[PDB]
């Protein structure tokens, strides 16, 4: 039994069956609460749920085959199972908040991809769209442990700790020492000798973040607005260590629209990048070019975080969700369309031990377990 | 903004 709550933009029914288009208060999801979810994940006006059984459901805008349901034009208003993956136990779906493609990882380590095919982000040696999940052949002999997708590139890491990237090469977000597009997965050779345990991918002129099992965070790709975390705006196509975060116990990394976020094991949140519309959480909309602690959450032990395009969710260990950032479509959950300049307690979730959050482009999810 | 969705409803 897992209760799932959604709010935010609903113009394409990306919330799985609620009336209205601006759900400004977290609303109980009948359909999603029924599935017994282990993960929810938001793309561009899209929503995916991975269930304990290992099945995947999808709803929202269907364009570019982003939902993987064998179509490419409508909206899918009620969460629908991705039958193409029904012979597999899926463990995780990786999709970006500004994303029109996704990947799914099985428990036995296989990676499928579907959706928009531009720049090779599906990893199939082509730029073709896949309306239905397709096995990434390049990785069949690799035991994949984690996956991520930006808007224009993808990543996957092995149980032994090697990171793979593929997709758009422009602005060096792939990390291979050049700006070349890769239509198949390619190993980030610079990071060999570090066991990479987590990776996160940005959108548009995108950054990439990696996390090693020693707590070192690396970044590379586009440098606009200081989302690389080393000051100024210079980009690089080779992973560099974000020195500010060493020794801090970073256990989760995320990439929204043009900014970066890190959570530590002690419960601290750091953000940096493009500040417009208050997506960083520091109470002003200025850019932050090296990681800064979200002060508005001192003393609250955050246990899970999620980012959308312009908003963030943080979950405390007592089951409270804090939101900050833009609110054009209600994705803050403060009952209005007013921006949350600071971390702001989310409304309508009392009596709920919320454990996990997720974000799409303009929508929000919180569930229990 | 390039990342602000629009409400097509």
């Amino acid at each position: 039994r897992t209760k799932v709550f959604v709010w935010g933009l609903n113009d394409k029914d990306q919330l799985g069956g609620l009336k209205g288009s601006k759900i400004k208060v977290p609303s109980f999801s009948e359909t999603l609460s029924a599935l017994n979810v282990v993960q929810v994940a938001g793309g561009s006006k899209s929503l995916f749920a991975v269930t304990v059984e290992g099945k995947v459901y999808a709803c929202g805008e269907a364009t570019n085959g982003r939902l993987g349901l064998g179509i490419s034009s409508g909206t899918v208003p009620i969460p629908r199972q991705i039958t193409a993956l029904s012979s597999y136990v899926v463990k995780k779906v990786a999709v970006h908040s500004g994303g029109r493609h996704a990947t799914a990882l099985t428990v036995d380590g296989k990676v499928f991809s579907w959706g928009e095919g531009d720049d090779g982000k599906l990893g199939h040696f082509s730029r073709m769209n896949c309306d239905k999940p397709r096995l990434i052949e390049a990785l069949k002999t690799k035991r994949i442990r984690d996956i991520a997708c930006g808007s224009s590139h993808s990543a996957a890491l092995t149980s032994s700790g090697e990171l793979y990237t593929w997709g758009l090469g422009e602005y060096g977000r792939l990390g291979h020492g050049d700006n070349t597009t890769q239509l198949k997965p390619k190993m980030v050779k610079v990071l060999l000798g570090h066991r990479v345990i987590q990776v996160a991918c940005g959108s548009r002129d995108a950054q990439t973040l990696a996390l090693t099992d020693e707590g070192l965070v690396f970044s590379w790709g586009d440098g606009d607005f200081g989302k690389l975390g080393r000051g100024g705006s210079e980009g690089c196509n080779i992973p560099q260590n974000i020195e500010r975060l060493n020794g801090q116990g970073v256990c989760q990394i995320e990439c929204g629209a043009q900014f970066s976020l890190a959570l530590t094991k002690s419960g601290v949140v750091w953000t940096w990048g493009k500040g417009d519309y208050f997506r960083l959480g520091h109470g002003s909309d200025v850019h932050v070019r090296k990681p800064q602690v979200v002060e508005g959450l001192r003393g609250k032990k955050i246990v899970h975080v999620a980012v959308g395009a312009l908003h963030c969710l943080a979950v405390t260990d007592s089951g409270q969700v804090y939101a900050w950032g833009d609110n054009d479509h209600g994705q803050q959950g403060n009952g209005t369309t007013t921006v949350n300049r600071k971390p702001t307690l989310v409304q309508g979730l009392e009596g709920q031990k919320i454990t996990r959050v997720a974000c799409g482009s303009s929508h929000s999810v919180a569930w229990t377990t | 903004d390039e990342d602000k969705d629009k409400d097509e409803t």
